[PDB]
DNA sequence: AACTGGTAGAGATTTTTCTTAGC
DNA sequence: GCTAAGAAAAATCTCTACCA
DNA sequence: AACTGGTAGAGATTTTTCTTAGC
DNA sequence: GCTAAGAAAAATCTCTACCA
């Protein structure tokens, strides 16, 4: 255990590895690896969307794009007012976790209805990827145009072909697999951070070898069945449970 | 006539008598 | 004896329709005969067998239904394995709008199996054309049995209670429907993992893809064929692929079928 | 700390109406505080406590109801402790015919307590006059709660199934109703003692009378007063009548109340 | 000649006692109990029955299957 | 149903005086009614 | 242990068993 | 302050009863 | 002569629809 | 021959965690 | 210094209405 922790500290001192790789390679828990990364001075977005409006055959197509993956949601609006833009934004925020929105300085994007929807759903709106995605979507729409009768059907069929049929990039994935992988990784990080804060509200008094006096208050990092990892003096060390006393700490 | 936990009442020879269960064997009778 | 009692019991049941305990006590016949006298009657036999089934909960199955609220038509789709909801307000209950709703859903998420009731908008040529183009298997329930689609009717109930909770914060009904979808998907926790419905659909789909890629990489470098002995007759079946060997039993694959065979009845060959 | 988290959780619940698990995980406050935030909201609190009560089943209690079949009005009375049924067809659902039915029932059997719903024929001056003359206590259920009268609605179901079983042996509906009453009361067995309903009402009423006369004769020749010590303070209560002395505890009567007191806390005085 | 007749009667006896069931089922909008039918397939939760040369799927909560002794 | 088998087994025993396992296997009736058919005959005895 | 096309092999309390695919939910369960 | 769900049948599982093979 | 295996038959337990 | 009830909250009971009196 | 009683707080189990 302690051999793995010292090997992980030496390896991070050379190459600055990440915590998932260190936890998988050196066989230590994930909270200890996250602490090793958090003690480094040289080591210290999944929810941002961009919106735009475009025209096709006298109809208004509104396109939202997820930036970190290239994922697309599109619609056909009856007009270009602010009420229909606010309804499209409310539907997008109901289906996906949206926290940061990037638009241009259009009229319908600068409106009281969009402002009220962003207030209720707690979105940060900023005025200034979507143009490249609009061009790629319109090439698909002219490619599969004769398989449909109306324009709304052709728009949704092109959204399906873009999201689940075109593969590329590094590993050769579509956009739907990339957005699900990105959001799942963020969910793992937030759950581990909750566990880290709940564990680190404690404090440890430990009794060193060949001494009968208790040492200073060391912060708890990991508590096992027979081992305890503590931080003391900018040092991590492993003390067994028979020489430890864990007490609550109120040091806010 | 009667079957108890340790006793058995039987009719034989126009007489009623009580025999314990350790000296008895009860079998089905088909005498319709 | 009781043979004349059997004839009297048949006449008595033909008049009065006794149950089997009444006939077995009144005519002193055994209970198997009285149970047969009741079981050979057509005027009786009005009772089911008192059990419930279990619905299909595969990671790409969706259920769909339509409900009514304040003179509008809401259409609700639910992902069964996670509880994830999409819902909209339709101008009419025709097949064209149902086909457009299903096409938008298939453009957003991976849909492979759809389960509905026998409503007129779901048994429609437009819905059939969309399912053909997007490669969806559509199954229908037994008619007049709403327990076949249990998940989407439970979600009809939950959606209506949330809409009455936040009704005075919106003007129209369509805004209130989308606010209720947001509250259900992201603001309510508890269930399998202590998740919300959005976190659970992300976990289910991501774990599906990751576990297929992992066992592709595992199975492409295998060895150790296994010959095993099973069946009612002690025969020998053909080439089986060893998947996992445990302390007590082994896991083999034969004809794309997984079997757990104890260690005495198998031999591993390199 | 979490005090600013408590303020943020109150604002968040005022907008979205989260449940307590969502707030306790998002804002990292303890679960008692999140449960209080939900419990102080009036837009929530729409759910009952998930239990059932038990109805009165004394040996002289009857329940009554009216049902409909083929455009007629049937009125059904049931003896609760045995399941014994009387039923008739009324020309109308007025209070005069209900009062005549109740007077015939009280002339046939001992009736001391009647339980009904809040129908218009039961809340009537004619029914009130008959209950006054025949000395019957009439109680009504909680309005729009048919579970208060559970026995007579269960018997509505049983009567209708028997009437569909023997329908083609009669011409009118009134003959079929009386034939179904005969089949229920004397041709169906199973229950508490393996009885029918007629045998069970005979056993219940006869055992009631016999056990009162026996304990009258027992109590008229008693002796052995008992002084006992009970209560939260170790006091002494007055003259109690010894009823039965068992190996471990004794049964005393004090102020027409029966108590079971262990043998250490009592002394018998001749 | 006689021995083959004995073996054929034995096999036909087993085949006649495998799957000769009757089914009383409950279906329709007004769910009435309808007459006997022949069981074809029985899965967990539902059955397939043949009634009057018509195939129907009924849940097992709305049917009763009568065997032979 | 085996009640018609009960009537046919009574006729068959009135002719040929079968044993009870033979009637139970041939007419597919339970063993209690077959032993009763043997028991009501004055010439026969179930053994 | 293994996820097939119509069956899933699980280990539950040192007992291996084979469940159909429509009766399982496979999570990673961060928590 | 003084009120309230219940009944009966269909299968499934466990227990009792009865006949016969074997030492 | 006595025991016990094995099957038949009876008893007990859980769960469902319907009653405006 | 290839189908099927489920979800979420209210109390009740049991288990884990935290502080302090006593030897 | 160590144990344990006692209470607070969290976790698990059973049961209900509603969904045309
Ligand atoms: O009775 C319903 N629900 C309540 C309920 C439940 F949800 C779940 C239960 F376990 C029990 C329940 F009592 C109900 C009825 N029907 C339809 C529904 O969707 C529906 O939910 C429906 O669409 N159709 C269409 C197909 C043919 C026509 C139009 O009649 C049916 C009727
Ligand atoms: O819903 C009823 N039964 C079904 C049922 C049940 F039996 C038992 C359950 F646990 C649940 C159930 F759903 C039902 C309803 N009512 C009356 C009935 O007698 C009655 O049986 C009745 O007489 N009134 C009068 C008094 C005021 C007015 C006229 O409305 C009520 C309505
Ligand atoms: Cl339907
Ligand atoms: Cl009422
Ligand atoms: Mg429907
Ligand atoms: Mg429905
Ligand atoms: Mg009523
Ligand atoms: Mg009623
Ligand atoms: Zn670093
Ligand atoms: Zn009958
Ligand atoms: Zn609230
Ligand atoms: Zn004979």
């Amino acid at each position: 255990f302690l051999d793995g922790i010292e090997k992980a500290q030496e390896e991070h001192e050379k190459y600055h590895n990440n915590w998932r790789a260190m936890a998988e390679d050196f066989q230590i828990p994930q909270v200890v690896a996250k602490e090793i990364v958090a003690q480094c001075p040289k080591c210290q977005s999944p929810k941002t969307w961009q919106m735009d409006c475009t025209h096709l055959e006298g109809k208004v197509i509104i396109v939202a794009v997820h930036v970190a993956s290239g994922y697309i949601e599109a619609e056909v609006l009856p007009a270009e007012t602010g009420k229909e833009t606010a309804h499209f934004l409310l539907k997008l925020a109901a289906r996906w976790p949206v926290k940061h929105l990037h638009t241009d300085n259009g009229d319908n994007f600068t409106s009281s209805a969009v402002q009220a929807v962003c207030w209720w759903a707690q979105i940060e709106h900023t005025f200034g990827v979507v143009e490249s995605m609009n061009h790629q979507l319109k090439t698909i729409i002219t490619q599969i145009r004769d398989q449909a009768e109306k324009i709304e059907t052709a728009v949704q069929m092109a959204v399906l072909i873009h999201n689940f049929k075109r593969k590329g990039g590094i590993g050769g994935y579509s956009a739907g697999e990339r957005i699900i992988d990105i959001i799942a990784s963020d969910l793992q990080t937030t759950k581990l951070q909750n566990q880290i804060s709940k564990i680190q509200n404690f404090r440890v008094y430990f009794r060193e070898g060949r001494d009968q006096q208790w040492k200073g208050p060391a912060t708890l990092i990991w508590k096992g069945e027979g081992a305890v990892v503590i931080q003391d003096g900018q040092d991590l060390k492993v003390v067994p449970r028979r020489k430890c006393k864990i007490i609550k700490d109120y040091g806010r | 006539i009667w079957k108890g936990e340790g006793a058995v009442v039987i009719q034989d020879g126009q007489d009623l008598k009580v025999v314990p269960r350790r000296k008895c064997k009860i079998i089905k009778d088909y005498g319709r």
